[PDB]
């Protein structure tokens, strides 16, 4: 009976409880593989936690910078200011360095250099909403033609391939990956686990069961 | 990057065999004493100025910001007068030409200095860091 | 919303009612 | 998924199984069915039933798995009512206080 | 562009009268409708708003213009509003604002679960637990010390199918454009179904990639249809693969769809980059506090406002088997030696 | 059972010494909303 039941179990009525535990243990492999934590990530600048700030929740920028001017000519963006404006670092690599070692809950930044700090570094995500589109351009002072060369030289830029290849060259060039897709494959770890406590019941068996 | 002990950048290339041009680039070494060094300057502004000193012809002494920031008006120590601090703090002084950096184009700075068209339509988004990854019944 | 499940350790669960339904049968196959 | 493609690729992939396992050995269709569906042994062709059994088992899983993943307006902010048209006809009871909400409102206009 | 109010007999709501040639009234709303009467609040100018009857955008037919920047150039409009590409060529002749809307070209098309190790890991211990070990052990891998090694299997079995179903709830492939770097459009005589792509004539994006593209140009020259809906309908019919456009029309149009099969090529990327603007008379003088408004409608936020009333949208194996068949005449050849 | 403070209700809710809590809805709906984690939930869908 012994083989019978040991037999059926890990392959009328005890082979129906047998296949319901199996289906149940692989729709529950299923369930706690295909899911994932309780969601907990900012949803962007409405999200509360920027909203109504606190000591938990400690997000900045760089000290005297766009995103600065963008906080500060802004009424309905007054408590958002007057709290970024105790956290701000000089620059932006001391910013990066402490949202990286867990000193910033948060880190407002132009697009093309956070998703470049997403693309050579796995730890640091970028939020989710997007605001503020505006661009980066060349600085003139006063009225100058060189400003109208500079402009007709960009345009003439991007009427061809050429800023593609610079984006190819050093924006796309990403080392890093991208986490959309969560669960890439199984884990080596639990199967290494799996084969160690069968390796070693197999091992007590033949020591023990044998003879 | 800094310079090496001849004064010279090392001619690193890509993972296709682009030779990467750099240029020399006098600022600051490093609360902090002052101190005027000439370092490497490469990058996407980089290459970027290449292209314009190669459609218009024109030799350029790239320098960096005497300061950390980019360019914000502030108010004067006394008698309250606007003064811009940045490198468009040096572009109004006459110490600067053009800045060609990652300048973001808004109302304020364009009622003092004028932008070209945006070589980079970028954004502003949120860097946050992520969270904790990581036969058992 | 994404964890183990256990099942609990209380009331008439699944399984048990099946393995209680089989002795109802082995009961009406022993009397026999 | 994939329609009678996939199965009937499956399927002259099986035959041509059951002819390559047949031609190494000088049974194989109860071997292939067998397998497939859950028997001489050896006859030199046993490595190339241990990759049948692979396949078949892969293809169960692979059926299992594209079992189990084709199984398993937004509000007032909904731009189809922002930007309505004469795809999207909405309403509400005439002379009512929604009516009211809608009418007494100036970005409420247009809706 | 909606038609006049007909119980009253004059424009209705917050739109702007529009003429339209001996010339019509017609309503007019949208984004850039919202960025000119910002912008006329702004820089406070009254304006008179019209349609343009000759030609669409822009194009150069001899050596004039014949579109909405040949109506600038020409003193018969001073500026220009509306989806208008900024490119080298325009800006030559007429003037441009800052973008306002960035844009560009784009396209708007119709054993993994298991690790490296695992399959060593699964060898290594069918040659622990030979003959016909091997064979009773990997046999009972699929579908009595070795009752445990079964079990082990069955759980090796279920994670086996568990994580494939994970691995098809993860990964999300398309069949996206390799881009315009690619011979996937610059040969589509090299494949065996020719791919049948094409774009709007007169436009930015048909006039960039004859300067960037000949072939694509000499392929499209056939390939071309008239009316952006009318190449939507022929995408969703069958008569064309992919379609080159504007980016933010392309965006909007996967975005406001009457269904949820149209989507830009890859994440959102955009070749050539570029954007909209308006278009005003040349070495002007409302440009400098055109540009000041426009940055001040991005400053202060509204332009999100704008771009979320307007442009909001509603959507968004067997060759192992072959590689055995050449492993089984490798084992063919063991045989008989 | 009567506990002061509803921070500290809350944190006893946390650590096992309370098993529910009775209490203003919105109050709740809100501290359900905005927490340290997300463990505390109202009950059923809604209903108050
Ligand atoms: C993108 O941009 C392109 C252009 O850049 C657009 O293409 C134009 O599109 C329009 C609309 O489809 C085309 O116009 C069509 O033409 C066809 C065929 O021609 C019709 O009209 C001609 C008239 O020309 C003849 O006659 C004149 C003069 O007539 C007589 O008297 C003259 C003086 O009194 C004398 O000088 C003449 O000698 C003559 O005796 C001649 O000058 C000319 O040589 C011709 O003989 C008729 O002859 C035809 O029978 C026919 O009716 C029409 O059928 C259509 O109705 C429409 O009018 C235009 O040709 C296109 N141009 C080009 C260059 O392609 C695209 O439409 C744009 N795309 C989008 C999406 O907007
Ligand atoms: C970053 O910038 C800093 C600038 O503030 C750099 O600091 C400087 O570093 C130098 C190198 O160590 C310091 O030492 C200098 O040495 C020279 C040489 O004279 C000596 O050697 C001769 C023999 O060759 C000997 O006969 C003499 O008696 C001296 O012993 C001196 O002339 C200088 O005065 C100086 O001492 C500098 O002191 C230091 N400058 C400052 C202002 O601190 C720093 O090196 C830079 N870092 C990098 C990585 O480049
Ligand atoms: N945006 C283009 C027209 C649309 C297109 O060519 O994709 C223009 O202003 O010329």
């Amino acid at each position: 009976a012994m083989w019978f039941s040991w037999g059926v179990l890990l392959n009328m009525v005890w082979a129906g409880f047998a296949m319901i535990i199996v289906a149940s243990y692989t729709a529950n492999l299923a369930a706690f593989l295909v899911l994932d934590r309780p969601e907990e990530r900012i949803t962007g600048i409405n999200d509360p936690r920027l909203r109504n700030p606190s000591d938990k929740f400690i997000y900045a920028t760089v000290k005297q910078s766009s995103v600065d001017i963008y906080f500060r000519r802004q009424v309905e963006l007054s408590t958002m200011y007057r709290h970024m404006e105790k956290h701000n670092y000089e620059s932006a690599a001391e910013a990066i360095q402490a949202v990286r070692d867990n000193k910033l809950h948060a880190f407002i930044w132009d697009s093309a250099v956070l998703e470049f700090e997403a693309s050579q570094k796995c730890d640091l995500v970028t939020t989710g909403e997007l605001f503020f589109r505006s661009g980066f351009g060349i600085g003139m002072r006063k009225d100058s033609p060189w400003k109208q060369q500079v402009s007709l030289s960009i345009l003439k830029s991007h009427e061809n391939g050429f800023m593609e290849d610079l984006d190819k060259t050093w924006v796309r060039y990403q080392e890093c990956d991208s986490r959309s897709n969560a669960p890439a494959t199984l884990t080596c770890e639990n199967m290494a686990g799996v084969f160690m406590l069968v390796a070693g019941g197999i091992v007590a068996g033949i020591f023990l069961i044998f003879i | 990057k800094p310079t090496m002990s001849d004064g010279t950048c090392k001619e690193e290339f890509t993972v296709n065999g682009d030779p990467v041009k750099k240029v020399i680039c006098t600022g600051p070494n490093d609360g902090s004493p002052r101190h005027t060094v000439p370092q490497c300057c490469y990058g996407f502004c980089i290459d970027l100025l290449i292209k314009l000193a190669r459609t218009m012809q024109f030799t350029y002494e790239v320098h960096l910001v005497a300061d950390g920031k980019f360019g914000t008006q502030e108010r004067v120590q006394n008698s309250n007068k606007k003064e811009w601090n940045g490198m468009m703090g040096e572009l109004l002084s006459g110490q600067a030409d053009m800045i060609v950096a990652p300048l973001t184009i808004n109302n304020e700075r364009a009622q003092y200095i004028e932008f070209s068209k945006p070589f980079k339509y970028q954004g502003l988004t949120i860097l946050v860091k992520k969270e904790i990854p990581r036969f058992m019944q | 919303e994404v964890m183990s499940s256990q099942l609990d350790c209380d009331n008439m669960a699944g399984v048990f009612y099946m393995l209680g339904a089989a002795m109802a049968l082995s009961l009406i196959t022993f009397i026999s | 998924p994939f329609q009678s493609c996939l199965w009937l690729l499956v399927g002259l992939s099986v035959h041509v199984v059951a002819v390559m396992l047949y031609l190494l050995d000088r049974s194989a269709m109860w071997f292939s069915w067998g397998v497939l569906l859950n028997a001489p042994r050896s006859f030199s062709a046993r490595i190339l039933g241990m990759v049948w059994a692979g396949f078949a088992m892969i293809i169960v899983a692979s059926y299992t798995a594209n079992l189990a993943a084709f199984l398993v307006i937004t509000g007032i902010n909904d731009p189809r009512l922002r930007n309505p048209s004469d795809k999207f006809i909405y309403a509400t009871v005439k002379q009512s206080s929604v009516d009211i909400y809608f009418r007494r409102q100036v970005e409420l206009s247009t809706m | 562009v909606e038609s006049v109010d007909p119980l009253s007999g004059t424009c209705m709501r917050n739109t702007v009268p529009c003429q339209k040639r001996g010339y019509i009234k017609k309503c007019c709303k949208g984004f850039c409708i919202d960025i000119l009467k910002k912008i006329s609040k702004s820089v406070k100018f009254t304006y008179d708003l019209y349609l343009v009857t000759n030609g669409k955008h822009g194009k150069k037919i001899n050596g004039t213009w014949n579109g909405m920047i040949g109506e600038v150039v020409m003193k018969r409009a001073y500026m220009a509003v509306g989806s208008l590409t900024i490119n080298e060529e325009r800006s030559e002749v007429v003037d441009f604002s800052v973008p306002f809307i960035e844009t560009g070209i784009s396209v708007m098309v119709s054993l993994e679960p298991f690790s490296a190790c695992v399959w060593v890991m699964m060898f290594v211990m069918l040659l622990i637990v030979i003959g016909k070990a091997i064979w009773l052990l990997w046999g009972l891998v699929f579908n009595i010390m070795v009752s445990v090694w079964a079990f082990f299997a069955v759980i090796f079995l279920a994670s086996y199918t568990a994580n494939l179903a994970a691995f098809m709830i993860q990964e999300e492939y398309v069949d996206q454009v390799s881009g315009l770097s690619d011979k996937k459009f610059q040969r589509p005589n090299d494949f065996s179904p020719p791919f049948r792509f094409g774009t709007v004539p007169n436009g930015s994006t048909e006039r960039n990639i004859r300067n960037n593209y000949a072939e694509m140009h000499a392929y499209m020259g056939k390939f071309n249809q008239r009316g952006v809906d009318d190449a939507l309908l022929s995408l969703k019919t069958g008569k064309l693969d992919a379609f080159i456009y504007d980016a933010a029309v392309l965006n909007y149009m996967a975005g406001r769809d009457e269904g949820c099969k149209l989507v830009t090529i890859g994440s959102g990327k955009v070749f050539a980059s570029t954007g909209y603007g308006i278009a005003i008379q040349k070495d002007s003088g409302w440009k400098r506090q055109v540009d000041l408004a426009i940055l001040q409608l991005f400053g202060d936020g509204e332009m999100e406002e704008l771009e979320a009333l307007w442009l909001t949208g509603i959507c968004h194996v067997f060759y192992m088997l072959g590689a055995a068949m050449a492993l089984s005449l490798i084992t063919f050849i063991s045989e008989h030696l």
